[PDB]
């Protein structure tokens, strides 16, 4: 399948960016979050960002180690998150669904597994937090084997011969970081990312996503306007699901409220 | 790229967010070269035997094996400062540190033994230090905590997960994600991503160095085999390295047993894990059958690392080294011993080395044998445990 | 009659009822024996290297120092084994006790340290070990009554009189008077009846040998002066006594001032009690007016002796040492600032020389000297008591 | 004075031992410790022995240890002890009174001045506990400058030199120890003092009291038997004040009862 690519093109067409959300399946209850995501795709998320509950998030600030906590609370297993996927997929036959995963999960009973658990769901990539370009050999070829976009980070303290390998390695969309740091919505990245994007673009990288303390309007819209093509905010949407766990319909009104403005600043 | 290989066989390895990379690439080539210039290596000397007590005694028990042909010596790790082996590396780390420019240190720890250790390098060489330890774990070792915060550390209590060593070593790896750029992370075993591996072996292996020495000038031989217990395998490597190319000596690692293996309530993941990916590196872990990590069980704390490090996992794999578990029981009774045949409290991590060369004298009492037990440490702290069991 | 003075001027003595003299002139003229004998100096040697861990650092302090012109250093008797200085004379005493024929160690303690000491060298060299420690001490040091039953020793509790050291030792004499034939009474301190004032300091001699050689080979000369605590004088005899014919070095010991001088609550008999009689000696004593026996104060336990070595009193009345006082919150300011600083936890009592150190420092620190501080033990056994204080 | 010497000489007319109760001043309080003592005399005692509350009594087992506990709960001092002892002396002229001491006690204020009180109040001897012959020297001079008998334990790990010194330097008595050990009536001595008695006598030495766990009146009988010039009991008589501290009628009665029996013995 090529749903980034069918996406991108379709946005380039309306000259408008991505907007990505991100959740951790499951938080906070299998349910509720079936929901959750159904929000966040009416409201107008062009793609999904999920996570599968994890033991040691080490790339997480307090909000996703919170949404961690909560979906453990609930029991979530990994099988239970595939299960959750391709309902998800059964759902909604276009929109790309990417993977954010640890690298132990991915290896526990097997990477060429993983990635053909993937294939039979319906996920078109994966992004693995604690592989980094030197190690992801296995996890790129198996990728690839089942037609799944591998998906790396860029970051800001990337390097030319690391900007090639992203460029060459990757699929789907890069990844490109705000900032050093764990994921959190409280801080924001500031750094110029122009450069970053014009190498990336200039090496033939997949469309550049950037993502890590995305929290307002304004930082989709200026992502964009450095040459990003979109944007992936988590922990801000997390935090709607933490701020209103005694009410989900307050939840999901919020979760709309706030997609729906961050969708409405890419265009 | 790296200057040296990041893998042992299969395992170890740089598992790390890409932001992580520059740090680790720079410590690598710090350390490599630290190890060729001579004013870094006698620096590291004058701190290791004016401030850290080195050499340390290689002591003969023949208490112990009266009415046998076992003879037992204790490497006395004991009585290095602070009372443990981790203090040999967390000079040379802090050494690095200053090396690279860096004037901060963070550490994780679960006992405390690395935070204390941590704290009282930094506050010799200058380094503002901060430490992360599990909320539980700072519950139950205040005495550590209060001596980090002595030293001048600050102790910041780590609430996710299960509360325990992971998520301080979470945690520490989340801060220098932000902060590499002027903190170093002195990781507190020989396992992690690469470099460190590495850097704790060779700034351990001095263990094993003076103990050669040791045993040829008393019994002017290499001893049958040297023995350690293994909770992240710093101080069983520092032991086994110099020795590796002797291939006539065993090394025989000892993993804490807890309740028993068969209980699952144990502390044995070289040997009854199974590998997976963590904290940087490749390595048997202590996890589920879904793959989440779970905790080391041992009566003693410190060997509470859920993991081990990459370069025992290869040396069990070639043969080369021979790792084995003592339970809880086995290791409380070591302790007993050896506080009154000789007159050494030791600490309950090493009593599980200690345990085991007692099994090998006691099972086969007419087998000559040249024993030498890593003392990894004094006991002075686990009396109270010691006391409320029995 | 004896083959040694048991005199240091007016001090000193071998006032003990009269069946308790045979005792003391068999041991004195073990003592003249052992100290020509080869095989018995080189036994002794052996177990201080290999088992207790000399020679002990001599560790710089130069971030103590800075802005000053005092280089200070400090010899690293918390580094030896069971992290104070006791360990080296209760090591050759249980050689005199085996030398002499006797199976059996009958001592006494106050905090602590003295018993757990005499246990493990009695567990070492196949002794059988008694203890008698003041019930009011045994209450307050739980830790240290457990680790000498750990090392087989058996601990009694002494109810008579006040409870603490004196009746402890009262008690040990009442026991020697009547079990001499097959038991040596192992004394804590370089004090009591000859010939224990000059075996005790020839037990600890070392600790001023070894400094002499380590800061002659540092700085290529001798100190201005070496500091010392002082509750009986074991450690300061010790630092002292190599350095006493070197009439440049001057020799500064420092007794427990408690709560200050002018409130009485202190122990510093030395320069604030009256000469007595009691414990076998004519010395210094803790006294009410009318001659009853008191206890000394200090937030240290351990400097508890209500008297002082004879030797000292003798050194002081002819100008050769000089003596003063320290209060507990200043011993507390240098525990204090040696963690933060150095790294190092001293004990309470060595807090007291290093306390006297920094003021020699602080009050004129335009004067160029060079100080040596005896550090006679590790504090780990007083983060309680600093914690409960702060 | 030569209250001992008039002693030994009237009870060797009588062919007789003495009788030598000890107690400790002011144990339970000054009144009843001088009503104790005068009960001891008219029971028949030939000589008294006393201690003075020490802080730190040495060569004393826990029956003294506890007299002496008693005498500091009542606040007896050394200067109230002088004063019950002058009270004595006026009250019985002839009787020998010997103190049995700790060296604290005397070098306090001065060897001589000890000394010196010790005459103005009547006593005609001290034994210092903790000072051997090796020790002596300024003790006994004192002690005879002020015609008072310095006193000399003859223990029985004694050799020749020590029978020797012990007879050139006492006076008075000489105290001939039972056994090894501390005080107490619970340890009987069992060794042959025939031996040791003997050579007092050739060596002309001050007549021989035994002492140390005498407890009955055979051993009263024994020691006289042995040639000893008579007995002194302590513990045995601190033991009667202990049991019977509730009533102090009784106390005086037991101690008349025990005090004739061990004075029946010696005769
Ligand atoms: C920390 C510690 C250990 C365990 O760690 P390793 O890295 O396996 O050596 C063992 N013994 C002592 C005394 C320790 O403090
Ligand atoms: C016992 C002790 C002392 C006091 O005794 P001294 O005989 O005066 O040396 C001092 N420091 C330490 C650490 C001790 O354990
Ligand atoms: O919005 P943040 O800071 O949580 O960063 C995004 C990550 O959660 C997921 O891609
Ligand atoms: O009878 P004892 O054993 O107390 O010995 C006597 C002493 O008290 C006094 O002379
Ligand atoms: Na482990
Ligand atoms: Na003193």
């Amino acid at each position: 399948m090529e749903r980034y690519e069918n996406l991108f093109a379709q946005l380039n067409d309306r000259r408008e960016g991505a907007f990505v959300p991100f959740v951790t399946l499951g938080d906070p209850g299998i349910e509720q979050s079936l929901k959750i995501i159904d929000t966040l795709i009416d409201a107008g998320a062009d793609a999904l960002e999920l996570g599968v509950p994890f033991s040691d998030p080490l790339a997480d600030g307090p909000t996703i180690q919170n949404a961690n906590l909560r979906a453990f609370a609930a029991g979530v297993t990994p099988a239970q998150c595939f299960e959750m996927l391709a309902i998800i997929r059964e759902k909604h036959p276009t929109i790309p669904i990417g993977l954010l995963m640890y690298a132990n999960l991915v290896f526990n009973n097997g990477i060429d597994a993983f990635y053909a658990r993937c294939e039979q769901v319906g996920v078109d990539s994966v992004l693995v937090a604690d592989v980094p370009v030197e190690e992801s050999a296995p996890f790129r070829q198996a990728a690839l084997r089942h037609n799944i976009a591998p998906i790396f980070i860029c970051p800001p303290n990337a390097d030319d011969d690391l900007l090639r390998q992203v460029a060459s390695y990757g699929r789907g969309y890069t990844y490109l970081l705000s900032r050093s740091g764990v994921t959190g919505a409280e801080n924001r990245g500031a750094l110029p990312l122009h450069h970053l994007i014009e190498k990336l673009k200039e090496y033939h990288a997949a469309p550049a996503l950037q993502g890590f303390g995305i929290s307002s309007p304004e930082q989709v819209s200026a992502a964009v306007r450095a040459g990003a093509a979109g944007a992936i905010s988590g922990s801000a949407i997390v935090k709607i699901i933490e701020k209103n766990l005694a009410s989900p319909k307050q939840m999901l009104a919020e979760l709309r409220s706030f997609v729906s403005a961050m969708k409405a600043a890419s265009r | 790229t790296t200057l040296l290989n990041p893998y042992f066989g299969e395992f170890g390895g740089m598992y790390v967010p890409q932001i992580l990379m520059p740090a680790l690439n720079q410590l690598e080539e710090a350390f490599v070269s630290a190890q060729k210039d001579p004013e870094f290596q006698a620096q590291f000397a004058d701190l290791l035997k004016n401030y850290a007590g080195r050499p340390t005694a290689l002591t003969k028990c023949q208490n112990i094996t009266a009415g046998t042909r076992t003879t037992l010596y204790l490497k006395r790790e004991d009585l290095l400062h602070g009372g443990a082996h981790k203090t040999n590396q967390v000079l040379g780390q802090a050494l690095l540190a200053k090396r690279m420019g860096k004037s901060e240190i963070i550490a994780e720890t679960g006992a405390g033994q690395h935070g204390v250790a941590s704290a009282l390098a930094s506050a010799l060489l200058g380094l503002k230090c901060r430490i992360y330890m599990g909320a539980k774990d700072v519950e139950r070792q205040s005495p550590n905590v209060f001596r980090m915060r002595l030293m001048g550390a600050e102790v910041i209590p780590v609430h996710s997960g299960s509360a325990t060593l992971k998520d301080a070593c979470n945690e520490a790896l989340r801060d220098w994600s932000g902060s590499y750029e002027t903190a170093h992370y002195m990781l507190g075993t020989a396992a992690g991503p690469h470099p460190y591996p590495t850097i704790v072996r060779e700034f351990q292996r001095m263990i094993g160095e003076e103990t050669k020495a040791q045993i040829l000038d008393k019994e002017g031989r290499l001893p049958d085999a040297v023995i350690a217990c293994v909770g992240g395998g710093s101080n069983a490597i520092g032991m086994f390295a110099d020795f590796i190319n002797d291939t006539s000596v065993g090394l025989i690692g000892v993993e804490p047993g807890g309740h028993g293996i068969e209980t699952g309530e144990h502390g044995a993941p070289l040997k009854h894990g199974r590998v997976g990916i963590y904290f940087g590196m490749k390595a048997p872990m202590m996890q589920t059958a879904d793959g989440q990590i779970e905790e080391s069980y041992s009566i003693s704390a410190g060997l509470d690392f859920p993991s081990v490090g990459p370069q025992h996992a290869y040396l069990n794999s070639i043969g080369r080294a021979d790792y084995v578990s003592i339970t809880d029981d086995e290791a409380l009774e070591a302790f007993k011993t050896l506080c009154r045949h000789e007159g050494i409290i030791p600490a309950l991590e090493s009593s599980h080395a200690l345990a085991h060369a007692l099994k090998m004298m006691r099972e086969q009492p007419e087998k000559e044998q040249l024993l030498v037990v890593n003392l990894s440490g004094r006991g002075d702290k686990d009396i109270f445990t010691v006391h409320d069991i029995l």
